[PDB]
DNA sequence: GGTAAGC
RNA sequence: CCCCC
DNA sequence: GCTTACCTGGTG
């Protein structure tokens, strides 16, 4: 077997507005997630 | 220049000593103590506090109080203050220097590890050079791990003498992060060695100790670069930008300043208080973070001192660092006053050296003339005009100082002048101004111009001026520059006038002639068919500004008087002007009305077009350059164009469709050429297919196929291109531009009217990009032209959709080139530039740099300026030694061969003269001595060599002057002659000087010049050939003198960066890629920009090192000599002959398991071991092609494995070649051992390192017993790979004529000398192989340079730039802040001789108008009264 | 006539440019050149959804 | 074979009499062409004399 | 001047210097087999004396140390028997004037 | 018309060929200062302001800001604000130096957080020129070099003049065939 | 250009789910020595198992797509050389109408 | 006869930019390229509002 | 992200 | 950024 | 023989 083209375009994938928001999202919802972590630690209630 | 007088004399920078502050003097040039981190706020008052941001140390508020000095913002320079550090730190630029000092010297006692009773130490303290020095002594020193007692005496070795005690270990000093740990010797002691400790033990270093490490008892003593008194930079360095009255931003380094502060402050307190000691080494790293991150914070040891805004904090190393930095981006360079840019546009009605200035630049741009008697009255009226009507003025500069506004003053209207005052006025027409084209990669970027103020809002320029810019009209940009002085504006119309640049240097040839309409027109102008009528002849002739107001007389005269095109054209063209041609079919009489024929500024016979007209080096703009000045050639540009433009305004010229449509029955003839291409590829494509296509020597069967294939249908595209570029009439709107050589060529007929052709990606046909096809459009396995982009269709036809998509991926292709390119293209330019910059001629026509070092005895070994050199013919070189000896051999004492008396008055009585004999018999020995030497020089017999003095010209000249007749004798002496030439060889001087070797180096100089001069004036030739009179013979020679002096270069020349600009312009048009040699591998070669690096970098591991092995002499011819001696260079291996290596248990050795090796156990037995057996099967056609053989294979084996291995093997001629091996616990897995090193590494026969050797049949031109050149070919071996040692002892070859394109095996085995020669022909063939012409010179003075050194210096930071040049120079390229810091521990002088220093300075470089000095004589200025 | 596919952010249009990546869970074999002691290589850039 | 083997890739060009050389004044010119400037001017073409042996440019 | 075979031992090695005025020069058989002066590349380099060194920096105005420059270790040096301080005057042909002669010293 | 210029007909220049339009448009905000200490859309005076632009602030209503429908230009204020750093300072807006126009559409709203929000469009008429970048659909891209009347230009018999002239050594070696065809 | 699309993102699963009940044999169950000939069949370049008569399933596969059964932007490759039978879910892909 | 598929137009492998070009099948490939670049220097209306 | 001259 | 040979 | 430390076109 010959080595693989690392340049076919079948092997390529474009990222748009959907995952790349997706992206941001996820961070942002485990930033949150783990504040949530805070108020609950402090809690006294 | 810096406000207001000053009574202190001023003078100019002569030197500048670098080195180091000791603490003692921080405090000494300090105005304030600094001590608060606070900034203002007078508690809250706000007004600058006693402690930072100064009392003191200069000033903020535009308010005069700078304490005392009490100047005010523009004046005050800032006052250096101080903070006194609470513990020492080390300075970070200096904490390598200080690890090497500490591993030079005892840590203990101070002393120096070596001295004077070590041998190898005594060598390098004789080190003159203190940066090698110093590099040496620690090479040694840092080994030395005890500070002996004492040491063996100088005489006995057995007795030893105290040195200097002290006998401690010292440790291994490693650095971590800011800190230096220590290593003594159980396990070692480890320890961080304290700032203290450090400076405690640099202040115990012997004076003749640091002395004789790099450092300086005065500037620079090893203890000062440990800081303890640190300087604050006054508020200049540091600004406050005030936001409008309390709102105020401190710089960054105003923050940093008040942490150092705020640290230092927080140590003070508790060195001062109960110390806890673990708390102390935290405030001490602390402080010792802020000040060295303060410097720099771009340290390796990661943390990056940042801001709170997440920003990383401006160190002062950060603002030096080059392109924006300190140095490159406001010294070298600089935003500039007096300057203007717009969008540039085209004049045919400008002259070549004016420049078109829209009105509203002119109202701004202002020349400041100072109030003469002469100008009193003008300037009066243009003050009166004011700041808003064109011929006006701006400002009044008046005797006391200050600037009168004349768009506001009250007294505007008012204003009566004095003499003295200056009025800044409007830019005028005729003011000399810069005009520039960014890049500016050449003299010719900048060049002068007379402005012509106009309305709209471009500039305009000249159309022939557009070449050398480099610029068009599609929106380019163009910059404008106002010299200010009547020395500066001298400057430029004296030396950078557009008519001054017409013949480039770079080229040797003109750099500006006719273009685009006047280039198309001039030739529809001058064809027999073009005739004018009176009515346009008159204004034709009006619109030559110079006519002489005399109508010519017409061509045709009968009832209708017509002047033709060329006659009127020919006003255009000065008297006294003459030039000759001949193109393809041209006689006297040309038939074509091919070549050129000008007598007296007149037309004679031919069409004027880029022949005649462009900037060719013997075109009518040249000839008129040289025969009449720059001011008459620029003249002639401006009429040219005024009188053909005029023509081609009425005649018109289009172009459209109609000039693409090639015939019907063409249009046939084209699709069955295509296809019949078409039909050749499908019998190879067959052919192939099928198993019987033919290796070819360049390699692999589907190589082969495609070079069959590539040709046949390049091949198609050049016989459909013809066909149609054939069959379009001269009438063709295409064909007339590409006839004019205005635009377009043979392949633009072709694709557009044709066929488009083979489309290329990475120098090969369409790939398969897709499994097995190019397109999902075609079937699988597709070689045919159309599924490897074959375009056949012209773009008049049109493109179907895979065409279309070939013919963008093949687009792309340059496009991406281009992009990649770019960068690397720029940094060669500037790396050539920053090497040669200081290079210049000086007043004893030597080629000095900086420090005076001499480059080259004589500027480009001749002394003459490259704008004075034409490529001329040395005829003697050539044609048999007979043909020589009739054209120039002259016995009057033989009937036949003495001079006819028809050609001389002398000739009857000259016959038998055997005093003139002599002196004919010494003119003919010195002509054969000369032929001979030319020989020697141009090996090839290649006669055509730039020179000065275009001597053809000169005698062509003579004759139509004096009307020399060709049917008259002579009234020359042999006398004049002979005696006459050997005269005008004693006056053409390039060096003066009253001793011999001035003397001698002035007879080489003229050297080639001579030779040319005495082949072209030898008795024969002027009287049989020129004809020559007394009176013209002597204009002649007259003339060759006058030239030749105007020939030699200027001191002052800045040959440098003309050199480096001459280089770096062609390398910008170079490519990366290029692939000429793909699709045939086992042949490759770097070239292009790779291959421009690989040199001047003095690349080591270079992409295509190779020998190429000339023949020994009467062996070149023979095929079967070069094939033996391939055999005896190319490295072969054991794995290389080797088919397959096996391992048996064959237990008994008397007789064999394998049936095959029968009769080799039969042999070699005939005449306790190992049953294991390593059985080896050899390649009969390997082994035949080395010249092989078994016994000589077994041999080697059984040498490389001695007594340990046990071989035997079959004879030579048995079916199969094998070799049988047997070794002498386990056994088995030591034999696979035994077979790697076996394949790997086992040498049979050739050099290493030469992995490949092919055989060539390279032509070559010889002289014949007859004495003409003549092509005799010979073999030639052709290696890939480096070992020219080796090969160079090989028999058989021609160690005379061995090379390398690495030029640095040539160094080393043939010295520096031949290493530079290697080196020139390699940067030669770099830029020519491009098609590029630089003149020798140029490439001369850049290997040159890379030479006198000894050994091979790149053109990078690791070169040049480290050489001993001064350091500022050094620092404008590449490692600025780096060598600021060691030109400083150092003590560096800088005697500010270079260029970039007296930039830096703002003072007049040495360069040109600054390479001499201009002195008032009191003695003269009396006399002229 | 407008064709949306944007987002307004603090007044001003945004476009959020296609980024081009190498896709994931692909087995690819690559040749390490020469002056590695490694001879060819098998790699898998392997993420979930 | 091997005495064919070891000689070396030799290389034709395609030549076109359409051009002529500037020293040995021939027409048999081998050229090719290049993006060498912006896509706003043209090619380059990059001639070859087959004959003397001689390189030049274009426009 | 040694001619060696295939190596000098590092402890004969050390005499050399041993005996001054006299120099010790040592090449290899292998190296000497070619003349590498006769080579195409290889221009024509003349030692000079004492006072002819003293007229050419006399001449050109020079400090030694703006002479171009040859190594001792460079194969023409080496061929000369060159040592520090000594000039060589090089005869080359030049395509520009006919003959040209530069001068390096050798360090 | 050479080396990538070209001719265009002045008369129909006159006529309205090639003119645009040009906006341009200035945004503002009323700064808030934690408690109360807000900047004000006002026609400031020198009367304690004490930092005020060199253009003229003639132009602006008591509301700081411009009629549309006036003419600005140079570096006329067009938006007028103070800043209560302390009295007052000058915080206004003068049309960009190297313009003019009039002034369009001016408009007063609120941030999301509930200050005064200032928006000022200004339009002007740009006019063909001699300096002006123009271009076909071919790569065909250059500026214009001279402008000649309707008299001046040639002419077919039918009374025809060309809008553009462009120069025929555009075309061979750039081998636009399309633009031709289009043509 | 103009008719391109990108690929949002279907489920595997469905896919996963019909294949085995079409004759995919599970990835544990696979004897190398007792079928080499077999099929890869691969989802999102995860190894699911293998297939015995390729052609079929890849044409059960097409036209199940055509009717609209699997989301027309899944994309399926049989290699025949290789033996593989790619089936692509995944998001971002470059599609064009055909 | 193999046929799978067939194109719907092959003026559909072309972008926005290079759609508006007239004849991109009648020109040398870097002038399409070039002028794909370029309309974006160009005004006409963007918006009816 | 490429080359070389440091340890 | 957005533009250039 | 590996790790570090330097660099990377021009205007606006
Ligand atoms: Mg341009
Ligand atoms: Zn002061
Ligand atoms: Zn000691
Ligand atoms: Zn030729």
């Amino acid at each position: 077997k010959d080595q693989d083209d690392r340049d076919h375009f079948g092997k390529k994938r474009l990222d748009l507005a959907g995952p790349l928001l997706a992206q941001l999202f996820k961070t942002l919802f485990k930033k949150l997630t783990k504040d949530i972590f805070r108020y609950m630690q402090r809690t006294v209630e | 220049v810096g406000q207001q007088y000053s009574s202190a004399p001023l003078r100019t920078v002569k030197e500048v000593q670098f080195g180091l502050f000791s603490p003692e003097e921080v405090r000494a040039i300090s105005v304030a103590k600094i001590r608060f981190p606070e900034t203002m706020d007078e508690t809250q008052t706000r007004a600058k506090i006693g402690g930072l941001n100064d009392p003191r140390l200069g000033s903020i508020d535009r308010n005069l109080k700078c304490q005392t000095c009490q100047e005010g913002m523009n004046e005050c320079p800032g006052h250096f203050g101080h903070i006194d550090l609470a513990k020492p730190v080390f300075h970070v630029g200096f904490i390598a220097k200080i690890k090497k000092v500490c591993e030079c010297v005892c840590m203990h006692c101070g002393k120096l590890l070596l001295d004077e009773h070590n041998e190898l130490m005594r060598q390098a303290l004789a080190i003159k050079d203190s940066k090698k020095r110093f590099a040496a002594i620690w090479t040694l020193c840092k080994t030395k791990m005890v500070c002996e007692t004492d040491v063996p005496s100088e005489d006995d070795p057995t007795q030893l003498v105290s040195r200097g005690g002290c006998g401690n270990t010292q440790p291994t000093i490693r650095k971590d992060g800011l800190k230096l740990v220590g290593s003594w010797k159980d396990e070692p002691e480890l320890r961080v060695l304290s700032t203290e400790e450090i400076l405690n033990i640099f202040k115990h270093i012997s004076v003749k100790d640091f002395t004789s490490l790099g450092f300086n008892e005065v500037f620079s003593r090893p203890e000062w670069m440990i800081l303890t008194c640190l300087p604050v930079p006054p508020p200049p360095v540091r600004p406050s930008i005030s936001f409008n009255e309390s709102q105020r931003g401190e710089d960054d380094l105003t923050f940093k300043l008040a942490d150092i502060l705020k640290a230092n402050i927080s140590l003070e307190t508790l060195e001062h208080n109960g110390a806890p000691h673990h708390a102390i080494e935290e405030a001490e790293s602390l402080l010792q973070f802020h000040v060295a991150t303060y410097m720099d914070n771009d340290i390796a040891g990661q943390p990056q001192a940042l801001q709170k805004s997440g920003r990383p904090v401006k160190s002062i190393r950060a603002r030096l660092k080059g392109k924006e930095g300190r140095i490159r981006g406001n010294l070298m360079g600089k935003r500039v006053d007096f300057s203007a840019r717009t969008v540039i546009s085209g004049d045919p009605n400008l002259e070549l050296d004016q420049v078109g200035v829209p009105k509203s630049i002119a109202k701004t741009l202002t020349y400041p003339e100072v109030v003469t008697p002469y100008n009193i009255d003008r300037l009066t009226q243009l003050v009166r005009n004011g700041p808003n009507e064109h011929p006006g003025a701006k400002y009044v500069i008046r005797d006391s100082g200050d600037r009168i506004d004349l768009r506001y003053s009250k007294r505007a209207g008012d204003i009566q002048l004095q003499y003295g005052w200056k009025v800044e006025r409007h830019i005028m027409d005729n003011d000399p101004v810069l005009f520039n084209r960014q890049p500016s990669l050449h003299k010719m970027s900048m060049m002068a111009h007379r402005v012509k103020v106009i309305p709209y809002s471009t500039f305009r320029l000249n159309l022939s001026v557009t070449s050398p810019y480099n610029a068009d009209f599609d929106g380019d940009e163009m910059n404008l520059h106002v010299p200010q002085s009547e020395e500066t504006r001298a400057e430029l119309s004296q030396l950078c006038a557009v008519p001054l640049q017409i013949v480039s240097p770079q080229s040797n040839k003109p750099c500006m002639g006719i273009v685009q309409d006047t280039l198309c027109g001039i030739r529809k102008l001058t064809l027999r068919d073009t005739f004018i009528e009176l009515d346009q002849v008159l204004n034709m002739l009006y619109w030559v500004p110079d006519w002489d107001g005399v109508i010519p007389t017409p061509a045709i005269i009968k009832p209708k008087p017509l002047w033709s095109g060329k006659q009127i054209l020919s006003v255009a063209i000065p008297n006294g002007i003459h030039l000759q041609r001949f193109d393809e079919g041209t006689t006297l009489l040309s038939p074509k009305d091919n070549g050129m024929l000008i007598i007296d500024g007149q037309i004679i016979f031919g069409v004027v077009e880029k022949k005649t007209v462009g900037s060719s080096n013997g075109g009518l703009i040249h000839v008129v350059t040289r025969e009449k000045g720059p001011q008459v050639c620029a003249k002639l540009f401006g009429n040219i164009q005024k009188v053909v433009n005029f023509w081609l305004l009425h005649n018109g010229f289009s172009t459209g469709i109609g000039d693409t449509i090639a015939d019907g029955p063409t249009m046939r003839e084209i699709t069955e050429t295509i296809a019949e291409a078409k039909k050749k590829v499908l019998d190879v494509t067959k052919e192939a297919q099928a198993n019987l296509l033919t290796a070819k020597h360049g390699m692999t069967l589907r190589e082969s196929f495609e070079d069959n294939v590539v040709r046949f249908l390049n091949e198609a595209r050049d016989k459909a291109g013809r066909l149609a570029e054939v069959n379009l009439k001269d009438l063709n709107n295409v064909k007339q531009m590409v006839m004019a050589g205005s635009k377009g060529s043979f392949i633009n007929i072709a694709q557009m009217s044709a066929c488009v052709g083979q489309q290329s990606v990475e120098g090969k046909r369409i790939a398969f990009g897709f499994v097995d096809r190019t397109l999902p459009h075609f079937s699988k396995d597709d070689y045919s032209p159309e599924s490897k982009g074959f375009v056949e269709n012209s773009y008049l036809r049109g493109l179907t959709p895979q065409e279309f998509f070939f013919h963008a991926m093949g687009g792309r292709e340059g496009l991406i080139d281009t992009a990649v390119k770019t960068a690397e293209t720029g940094y060669i330019q500037r790396r050539l530039v920053k090497a040669l910059e200081d290079i210049m001629v000086h007043y004893d026509n030597t080629t000095r740099n900086s420090l005076g070092n001499v480059i080259q005895f004589i500027y480009g070994e001749d002394g003459m300026d490259a704008a004075h050199i034409e490529k001329q013919s040395l005829d003697t070189i050539g044609g048999s030694d007979a043909a020589f000896e009739k054209r120039y051999r002259v016995d009057l004492l033989n009937t036949d061969h003495t001079l006819d008396p028809s050609l001389l008055e002398s000739g009857s009585e000259i016959l038998g003269d055997l005093k003139l004999q002599v002196l004919l018999d010494e003119e003919y020995k010195q002509l054969v001595k000369d032929r001979k030497f030319l020989r020697e020089v141009f090996v090839d017999g290649e006669a055509n060599w730039p020179l000065p003095v275009n001597i053809r010209r000169i005698i062509q000249n003579a004759q139509q002057t004096f009307h020399i007749d060709h049917t008259k004798p002579s009234d020359l002496t042999i006398k004049d002659i002979v005696l006459g030439v050997k005269d005008l060889q004693e006056n053409l001087l390039v060096l003066r000087g009253k001793n011999e070797i001035i003397q001698n180096a002035q007879r080489d100089a003229v050297t080639l010049f001579c030779c040319l001069l005495r082949s072209r004036l030898a008795t024969r030739r002027v009287l049989q050939e020129y004809r020559l009179t007394k009176q013209a013979f002597d204009w002649v020679l007259s003339n060759i003198e006058a030239q030749f002096l105007r020939s030699v270069v200027h001191p002052g020349e800045m040959v440098g960066v003309l050199a480096a600009q001459s280089i770096g312009e062609p390398a910008t048009q170079m490519t990366l890629n290029t692939f000429h040699f793909a699709g045939v591998a086992s042949k490759k070669v770097t070239s292009g920009v790779p291959r421009l690096k690989e040199i001047l970098n003095v690349a080591k591991n270079m992409k295509t090192p190779s020998l190429t092995v000339y023949l020994e002499p009467g062996h070149a011819a023979d095929q079967e000599q070069a094939k033996l001696i391939r055999s005896a260079i190319e490295h072969t291996t054991l794995k290389s002959v080797t088919i397959a290596s096996e391992i048996y248990y064959d237990p008994d050795p008397r007789s064999t398991v394998i049936p095959e090796d029968e009769e080799i156990i039969q042999l070699h037995f005939s005449l306790q071991q190992s049953p294991w057996l390593l059985r080896l099967e050899l390649d009969r056609a390997a082994m035949n092609d080395k010249d092989l053989t078994m016994g000589q294979v077994g041999e080697r084996i059984k040498q490389t494995f001695k007594n340990d291995l046990f071989v035997i093997w079959s004879e030579d001629n048995d079916e199969k070649l094998i070799i049988r091996c047997r070794v002498v616990a386990e056994e088995d897995h030591m034999l696979k051992k035994i077979e790697n090193t076996m394949l790997e590494n086992i040498t049979l026969r050739g050099v290493e390192n030469i992995e490949r050797v092919v055989m060539m049949k390279y032509d070559r031109k010889v002289p014949s017993p007859t004495g003409e050149y003549v092509k005799e070919p010979e073999w030639v071996l052709e290696t890939d790979g480096v070992n020219l040692s080796e090969v160079m002892t090989v028999p058989g070859i021609d160690p005379t004529r061995i090379y390398t394109n690495s030029f640095i095996d040539i160094m080393e085995v043939l010295g520096i000398e031949a290493g530079r020669a290697a080196l020139y022909k390699e940067v030669y063939n770099v830029i020519a192989s491009d098609g590029s012409y630089v003149n020798y010179r140029h490439m001369a003075l850049l290997v040159d340079v890379m030479t006198t050194q000894g050994g091979l210096t790149s053109v990078t930071r690791h070169g040049f730039n480290r050489s001993n040049t001064g350091a500022l120079m050094r620092c404008s390229f590449e490692e600025t802040v780096e060598i600021l810091f060691e030109a400083g521990a150092s003590a560096e002088l800088d005697d500010c001789r270079g260029v970039s220093e007296n930039v830096i300075l703002g003072q007049m470089a040495p360069i040109g108008t600054g390479a001499f000095d201009v002195m008032i004589d009191e003695e003269s200025l009396v006399k002229y009264m | 006539f407008d064709m949306g596919g944007y987002f307004i952010i603090n007044g001003s249009e945004k476009v959020l440019i296609a980024q081009e990546r190498s896709a994931g869970n692909i087995v690819q074999v690559f040749k390490k050149a020469a002056p590695s002691p490694i001879s060819h290589v098998a790699e898998i850039r392997s993420a979930l959804e | 074979q091997n005495l064919y083997n070891a000689q070396g890739a030799t290389i034709e060009r395609s030549v076109t009499d359409r051009f002529t050389c500037g020293k040995c004044k021939e027409k048999k010119v081998s050229y090719y062409q290049l993006q060498t400037r912006s896509a706003a001017a043209p090619l380059t073409t990059f001639c070859t004399c087959e004959a003397c042996g001689n390189r030049w440019k274009f426009s | 001047i040694f001619v060696y075979q295939n190596n000098i031992t590092p402890s004969a090695m050390k005499l050399v210097p041993s005996i001054p005025p006299a120099t010790i020069e040592t090449f290899n058989e292998a190296a000497l087999v070619v003349n590498i002066t006769h080579h195409e590349l290889v221009p024509k380099h003349i030692r000079l004396s004492s006072d002819e060194k003293r007229e050419l920096l006399k001449r050109y105005r020079l400090k030694e140390s703006q002479l171009p420059r040859i190594q001792r270790a460079d194969p023409v040096a080496l061929y000369l028997g060159l040592k520090r301080g000594e000039v060589v005057k090089i005869i080359r042909k030049s395509e520009t004037s006919g003959r040209y002669a530069s001068y390096r010293i050798c360090m | 018309n050479q080396e990538d210029s070209m001719i265009m007909n002045q008369s129909s220049i006159d006529r309205g060929l090639f003119r645009s339009l040009f906006f341009r448009s200035y945004m503002d905000q009323e700064k808030k200062y934690g408690m109360s200490i807000t900047e004000t859309f006002e026609k400031p005076q020198r009367t304690n302001t004490l930092r005020m632009k060199h253009g003229t602030y003639d132009k602006l209503d008591d509301d700081g800001l411009i009629a549309p429908g006036v003419r600005v230009s140079g570096e006329d204020v067009i938006i007028g604000k103070t800043t209560p750093i302390s009295s007052k300072r000058d915080a206004s807006t003068p049309l960009r130096s190297t313009e003019n126009g009039i002034v369009d559409q001016v408009l007063v709203t609120t941030n999301q957080d509930g200050l005064k929000f200032v928006k000022v469009r200004v339009r002007t008429t740009k006019i063909p020129q001699i300096g002006d970048k123009f271009a076909s659909r071919h790569g065909q891209k250059g500026t214009i070099g001279i402008t000649y009347r309707r008299e001046d230009m040639p002419f077919t018999a039918e009374g025809i003049v060309p809008d553009l002239i462009i120069n025929p050594h555009a075309i061979p070696s750039r081998m636009t065939v399309a633009h031709l065809i289009e043509c | 250009s103009l008719m391109s699309c990108i690929s949002v993102g279907t489920d595997p699963m469905p896919i996963i789910t019909f294949l085995s009940e079409w004759g995919m044999e599970p990835l544990e169950d696979y004897v190398p020595h007792q079928s080499p000939d077999a099929t890869r069949v691969f989802v999102n370049g995860v190894w699911h198992g293998v297939h015995r008569n390729p052609a079929r399933l890849m044409e059960t596969l097409r036209t199940l797509r055509r009717k609209g059964d699997i989301n027309p932007e899944v994309s399926m490759i049989r290699d025949i050389r290789e033996k593989e039978l790619k089936i692509f879910t995944d998001a971002g892909r470059v599609y064009r109408p055909l | 006869t193999t046929f799978t598929h067939c194109e719907i137009h092959p003026s559909m492998i072309l972008g926005v930019a290079a759609s508006i070009i007239p004849f991109p099948d009648h020109n040398q490939s870097p002038r399409n390229t070039y002028q794909s670049a370029m309309g974006k220097q160009a005004m006409g209306v963007f918006l009816t509002n």
